[PDB]
């Protein structure tokens, strides 16, 4: 049916468990043309996720998410069976391809979480068509309170932090902490920020356009430059994509790194996560649980230089792309959220909170 | 269309025999277009060089001279940095401070005066208390006065700014002057000791100079004729 | 006479517009070249006078290109040479060929530095080993590629955002085979969990044991200090500068900010500030040992090899 | 089911095999279960018993018009569709790889999605796959013409002069629900191509996709081409 | 304004009694005279209640006492529809929260003085009950300890503490408030009294305490901190400007890292820096 992709490289000896494929060949190469074992909308979700079109945790639950309604929009039901079991037992394939496509964000597997304890608590009494419009109500009540009132709720409690004449630090692309600053230089605050990028991925042009159409003052500079400009920077607001359940923080690779530093400098770092990214899933390195990209995207333009076109011709040669870290607990002080301002010690309990008990 | 020209044109010692031969080829982009419609006469196929790493342009405008000089304060056109001193002279060089900051040799700041984007101040330029400069240029031997802003400005040598000045995207040329109560519109050039009166505020489109019909006006010690 | 002046202009220039030569061996070599074709070229009757002389060429040299420190320390310890010269005939006629045969001995001194350090590589390199560094330097990767000749273990380059010259050092340890892994920048302290020591280099060793060298090194020297991995700092001894931290603010040397944001990214480049500083500074306290050609010495350490090297006197050049 | 593939015929089997079998057998071979073919009437109505005597899975064969086109066509079939298009021809034999255009169509989610492979001046983006302009002097007075728009937004557009049309096409439900709409359209390669990409140079807009082989090429109507598809099904069809 | 007169008779009645509990019993005095039948007409009172006594007293647990005491409110506006038997709930439920509030010292006592070791020394800080009654509990427990206690500079109470402890017949030096680091190798524990408790486990106390407390860090002492249940602040100061600045007024004020802190004595126990949190929370303002 549905086949496993090609390891691509000379995996790192550390990371010899987790798979690193490549996005020049995909696993459509083998498959039908009218998509017969995965969905069509499944197969353009795993194209636009392989691809690296849509990489914002938001943005890939958002689209997971639109694909399930068209899943469930395009759902029948076969004889001699329930739909509470049959649509867990068809869901499962369509995940196992977005994973090997694209490792899955903590965001998408609590919506996977969601959408089983959902699908799975419907009753028999009900009809199809009448089940299938209660699951697609579920789901974009769902996405619209959990992403919208979330966004607006940490966004006037970051608004009442901001003062005026701050500096404030981001690091790489999110919608959370553009919308954020957006709201809160057109509610009043008068700030200007920092901007601060990595190699290679270069997202975090995308909030600095971010910070110009809505009139931000802004400044960019990559991770080297970090040190230079916190003694300047007053605080530093981050967009966290995975909370686990020690308090740390999973996120883009120069997340704990630039916490550190920001540490060194007194500056205290600001994470915004909503409760849906959260995980009872724990980690304390990145050595464990992370995604690797292509080793061929760490190549460079300067001149006619490029010393790793031909990389794989050398044996004791290792290419190495981390996407996700993981930061200590002792090193991120605010987590803004929509039920207010909580440590890291407090994100397993508000777990607690939203498993309705 | 992704191409700036540079006009940084190398050539061969054939484009002087072509501009002998034809007479009505006036300047480069005559050349040009008299060059490729003409294929099979005079063949002489241009080649095109594309630089990505490195800066080059030239200035025709307010605007080319506004941008360039922002790139420059910038450091864009690195190693070619005013605090580097490429021309050996003591009159011209300056110290590196953060935020694209230049100061020169014997400012005498004030209190009150912040600089916080892109300030170059030259040497012997008095500041007085209380002002806010950010991405301006600031000529050698100049007096500003107390609680004024300077933002995209470019003041040359010899002018002397008084207090309540709040001057936007605007060119003063060297020996000006302007009174008090004066507040300056974008793309405003003054040129040449050109005295502004108080209670006098110039429109966006602004050239007073010394020649009557060449600007839009002659100013005085007061604005009005 | 003329062609010194020549000479003279031509490094003042080429120290002005780029970096010539690249490494800097050859610029320590041209600089004593330079400064005993000064001291074979003019008329002197006190060494003064030649003092006095010297200290205004160097102003000059490094009013060339303040951020570049291996020319003032040259001209700094010729001055100290001169010095001690004079303080041992002091207590006339023979002075310049002693500074000669001097200037020689520097020399000498200065080609086997980065061999001494390789053949005392040995003692700090067991089996099976994380090692990290930054940047790209000859002498580390010299270091390395040695030591990998009884030793097997693992050097993690990373290379730095504005020029990742560090691609060049993990093709040159590849083809000697001593499993390099190639990581970004802003994954450090993603493996700092991992790397046993941090063997990095620098730019310009400070007089209180702090350092500056290739951007982000300081971020990698907190980490190490986070995770109490030692840091050695292989570094010779003609990068060693009196030059304090804190004085006129001219530390970091900026650059072009077309290596950080394009000039392709569109409109948004007038309302943005980008800055690109290719130095970095590190306290002596996330500093662990220094490794020049005479040994290893302690951050403790580095006023004695100041005052050995060094003159008080000269710090103002 | 995603597609539905439509294979056209106006004016033929003329060679070592029959010209229809080669499209079906590329269909076939991945997925395309159920296939709808248009059968010819122009030349001679009597090909359709001709194209039943295969030995396919399943063929829809419809009876056509004399004086009809690709647009027609379409506009024929219109009330049994239900999902994207997937427009063939009958003398197109190709050793490209099918999933190319559908992974650009499935990837960017195209509106059209094209293939060609080395008269009609095509213009496509640096990054090879988004194209944006297209044109031949059949129609223009005027020499050569370049909105101003897309040079704004596109400011480097790579232009190619021997690319020729394999008739290979991904058109989604309102392409043809606007075609429906539109009876002015008569040859939809000329229609559906011109407007398209005129209508993209508006944001939120419409996307236009093309992939340039370089493995193999199509055949022609005309004998121009009848001479190499003997030699290219002699050493090509032995794998398939 | 009858509210600031009864305020100070209550809190001038009883020198042994906190400016916290003065607050709550003069919002339940004021809604007890209220009689408003209006929830929104009783909550804008309250309110203008908490302003009366924020302007008035410039004490952190006065403002954590009134806003505790607000959402009691909401929660008893909240669970009953009528507003007729929610009013005598309210007074009841009030009574017995004062009821249960007025024992929490001798719980803290009794809960607390366990820890302390015999034969040790006691660094502590300015004048509070709570730590005179942990400590008198502590000597009513038969050990003998040596007590260090800071001058306090801008209200010399910490001589008062010592005073008071000199009444009680145990060991106790006044220390200079500059020699807290000076003691800190010789202090085996250090327990302190705080009068307002923000939400990630951190405390806002007298000016004094946050640098004993790095200084509780570079020396590795554990650094014990007691205080009750309605000191609890939904409040994240982050610097320590970013307390309120009403409460600073030379600062009065200093924010305490939630790291520098090893345990918190509350009524509901000996707890982790991150309870409060929990309280908070489920608490919702």
């Amino acid at each position: 049916q549905v086949p496993t992709r090609k390891d691509y490289g000379s995996k790192v000896s550390l990371f010899s468990h987790l798979p690193q494929y490549s996005r020049q060949n995909s696993l459509t190469q083998f498959m039908s043309i009218p998509s017969s074992v995965i969905h069509p909308a499944m197969v353009r979700l795993g194209l636009q996720y392989s691809q690296g079109l849509v990489s914002g945790s938001n943005a890939r639950c958002i689209a997971l998410l639109r694909a399930l309604q068209q899943v469930i929009q395009d759902y029948t039901t076969p004889p001699n069976e329930e739909l509470s079991r049959d649509l867990v037992n068809k869901l499962k394939p369509y995940m196992s391809f977005l994973t090997q496509c694209r490792p899955l964000s903590a965001s998408m597997h609590n919506a996977i979480k969601f959408l089983n304890k959902e699908i799975t608590s419907v009753g028999s009494s009900k009809r199809e068509e009448e089940a299938k419009s209660e699951l697609r109500a579920a789901i974009d009540r769902y996405v619209q309170e959990k992403i919208v009132l979330a966004a607006q709720a940490i966004s006037r409690f970051a608004y009442q932090k901001i003062s005026n004449g701050d500096v404030i630090l981001v690091y790489g692309c999110s919608s959370l902490v553009s919308r954020i600053l957006q709201e809160a230089w057109t509610e009043g605050r008068r700030f200007r920020v920092v901007v601060v990028d990595s190699r290679p991925w270069l997202e975090g042009r995308h909030t600095l356009r971010s910070l110009v159409h809505a009139g931000v003052p802004a400044s960019y500079l990559l991770i080297p430059a970090a040190s230079y400009v916190l003694p300047e920077v007053s605080k530093v607001l981050l967009g966290a994509h995975a909370l686990l359940a020690n308090g740390s923080v999973m996120s883009r690779v120069g997340t704990a790194q630039l916490a550190l530093v920001a540490r060194a400098h007194n500056v205290p770092v600001l994470v915004c996560c909503e409760t849906y990214k959260f995980c009872e899933r724990v980690q304390t390195d990145a050595f464990v649980s992370n995604e690797l990209d292509d080793p061929d995207d760490l190549q460079c333009k300067r001149g006619e230089h490029v010393a790793l076109a031909n990389w794989q011709n050398h044996a004791s040669l290792r290419l190495l792309n981390l996407v996700y870290d993981v930061t200590p607990p002792e090193l991120v002080d605010l987590v803004i959220t929509e039920l207010g301002m909580i440590p890291c010690s407090s994100v397993p309990v508000v777990l607690r909170v939203k498993s309705s008990d | 269309y992704d191409l700036l020209d540079c006009h940084i044109s190398i050539c061969s010692p054939q484009v002087a025999q072509l501009f002998t031969d034809n007479f009505d080829y006036q300047t480069r982009d005559d050349f040009v277009r008299g060059l490729l419609v003409n294929e099979e006469i005079l063949g002489n196929q241009i080649h095109m060089h594309v630089t990505a790493k490195e800066y080059g342009a030239r200035v025709s405008n307010l605007h080319m001279y506004s941008a360039v000089c922002a790139d420059v304060i910038r450091r864009w056109v690195y190693p070619l940095t005013p605090e580097a001193n490429f021309t050996d002279s003591t009159t011209q060089s300056c110290t590196h401070s953060r935020h694209n900051i230049y100061r020169g040799p014997e400012v005498s700041l004030g209190h009150g005066s912040i600089l916080e984007e892109n300030v170059l101040l030259g040497s012997g330029t008095v500041i007085g208390s209380n002002c806010f400069i950010t991405n301006s240029v600031i000529g050698p031997g100049c007096h500003i006065g107390d609680n004024v802003v300077l933002d995209q400005t470019y003041l040359w040598q010899g002018v002397r700014v008084a207090a309540g000045a709040q001057i936007h995207q605007s060119l003063l040329c060297d020996n000006a002057e302007v009174k008090e109560r004066v507040t300056l519109k974008p793309r405003s050039v003054l040129t040449s000791q050109v005295v502004v009166g108080p209670n006098i505020t110039l429109p966006e489109g602004s050239v007073i100079s010394l020649h009557p019909p060449d600007a839009e006006e002659d100013e005085d010690d007061g604005e009005f004729s | 006479g003329s062609e010194l002046s020549e000479r003279i202009e031509s490094f003042v220039e080429t120290l002005k517009r780029g970096g010539g030569p690249r490494s800097s061996e050859e610029m320590a070599r041209e600089t004593l070249g330079l400064l005993r074709q000064i001291i074979t070229d003019h008329r002197w009757s006190n060494a003064g006078e030649l003092m006095e002389l010297i200290r205004r060429e160097g102003r000059r040299m490094t009013a060339a290109q303040p951020s570049e420190t291996t020319v003032g320390n040259m001209v700094r310890r010729v001055l100290k040479i001169i010095r001690e010269e004079y303080g041992r005939l002091h207590g006339y006629a023979q002075l310049q060929s002693n500074i000669i045969e001097a200037i020689n001995e520097l020399l000498v001194e200065l080609e086997g530095t980065m061999e001494n350090i390789a053949a005392q590589a040995l003692e700090h390199i067991h089996s099976n080993e994380v090692i990290m560094t930054i940047g790209f330097s000859r002498t580390v990767e010299a270091f390395l590629k040695e030591a990998a000749r009884k030793r097997k273990f693992h050097v993690i380059v990373a290379e730095c955002a504005p020029f990742c010259q560090g691609h060049e050092m993990a093709v040159n340890l590849s083809k000697a085979g001593i499993e390099t892994t190639v990581m970004t920048d802003a994954a450090i302290f993603a493996v700092m969990s991992r790397v046993n020591k941090v063997i990095i280099g620098t730019k310009t060793i400070l007089a209180n044991g702090a350092l500056r060298a290739v951007t982000g090194t300081h971020t990698l020297a907190l980490a190490a200090k986070h995770h109490s991995t030692p840091l050695i700092v292989c570094a010779p001894m003609f990068k060693l500068s009196p030059q304090f931290p804190n004085e006129e603010d001219s530390f970091h040397k900026f650059v072009a900010p077309e290596e950080v944001l394009p000039f392709t990214e569109g409109d948004i480049l007038e309302k943005v500030s980008v800055h690109c500083p290719v130095f970095d500074y590190v306290p002596p306290e996330l500093i662990t040992l220094f490794i020049s050609n005479i040994g290893g010495n302690a951050p403790s350490y580095i006023y004695r090899l100041m005052s050995e090297l060094y003159h008080p006197d000269d710090h103002v050049l | 089911m995603e597609f539905q593939a439509v294979v056209m015929a106006v004016g033929l089997p003329v060679g070592n095999k029959p010209l229809i079998w080669y499209p079906l057998n590329l269909l076939e071979r991945v997925g395309f279960e159920e296939v709808i073919v248009v059968t010819t009437r122009d030349v001679q109505k009597a090909l359709c018993a001709e194209f039943k005597m295969k030995m396919k899975p399943d063929i829809v064969c419809i009876p056509d018009d004399a004086d009809m086109g690709t647009a027609d066509s379409l506009r024929y079939i219109y009330p049994k569709l239900k999902t994207d298009v997937l427009v063939l021809s009958c003398d197109l034999i190709t050793d490209v790889a099918l999933h190319e255009v559908v992974d650009l169509f499935r990837a960017y989610d195209a509106s059209l999605a094209m293939l060609m492979r080395k008269r009609d001046f095509i213009g496509v983006d640096s990054t090879g796959k988004r194209l944006l302009f297209m044109a031949n002097e059949a129609d223009l007075d005027e020499e050569l013409v370049i909105k101003g728009s897309i040079l704004q937004k596109h400011p480097r557009i790579r232009f190619h002069t021997g690319l020729v049309d394999a008739h290979l096409y991904c058109l989604k439900k309102y392409i043809v629900d606007f075609l429906m709409e539109n009876g002015s359209i008569t040859s939809i390669r000329s229609e559906l191509i011109p407007y398209l990409v005129r209508k993209q140079f508006s944001l939120k807009s419409l996307d236009i996709y093309s992939f340039i082989k370089e493995a193999n090429t199509l055949n022609l109507a005309p004998y121009d081409a009848c001479w190499n598809a003997c030699r290219g099904d002699r050493w090509e069809d032995l794998s398939r | 304004k009858e509210l600031i007169e009864y305020f100070k008779s209550q809190m001038k009645e009883d020198p042994d009694m906190a400016s916290a509990v003065a607050a709550i019993r003069t919002l339940l005095e004021f809604l007890k005279r209220d009689k408003g039948e209006t929830i929104q007409g009783l909550r804008a009172n309250l309110t203008s209640a908490i302003e009366t006594l924020c302007g008035v007293d410039s004490s952190v647990a006065v403002s954590s006492g009134g806003e505790l005491f607000l959402r009691f409110i909401s929660l008893a506006s909240l669970e009953y529809s009528d507003y007729s038997k929610c009013k005598k709930i309210m007074i009841e439920r009030g009574e017995l929260f004062l009821r249960r509030i007025s024992l929490s010292r001798n719980k803290i006592a009794d809960l607390c003085h366990t820890f302390i070791k015999d034969g040790a020394t006691i660094l502590t800080h300015a004048y509070s009950r709570v730590v005179l009654r942990v400590l008198e509990a502590a000597v009513a427990a038969k050990k003998r300890f040596s007590v260090y206690v800071t001058e306090s500079q801008p209200d010399l109470s910490g001589k008062k503490m010592a005073k008071a402890l000199c009444h009680l017949n145990v060991p106790v030096t006044v220390v200079l408030d500059a020699a807290v680091g000076y003691i800190m190798e010789k202090a085996d524990l250090v327990i302190v009294g705080a009068e307002g408790v923000v939400e990630n486990g951190g405390i806002i106390n007298k000016i004094g305490t946050n640098q004993m407390a790095v200084c509780a860090k570079a020396q590795n002492k554990p650094f014990y901190v007691v205080a009750e249940s309605f000191k609890f602040v939904r409040l994240f100061p982050l610097n320590q400007q970013d307390v309120p600045d009403k409460f600073k007024y030379h600062p009065w004020v200093d924010y305490t890292a939630p790291s520098l802190i090893t345990l918190l004595f509350t009524d509901l126990g000996v707890l982790t820096p991150s309870a409060v949190s929990d309280e908070l929370i489920k608490l919702y303002l």
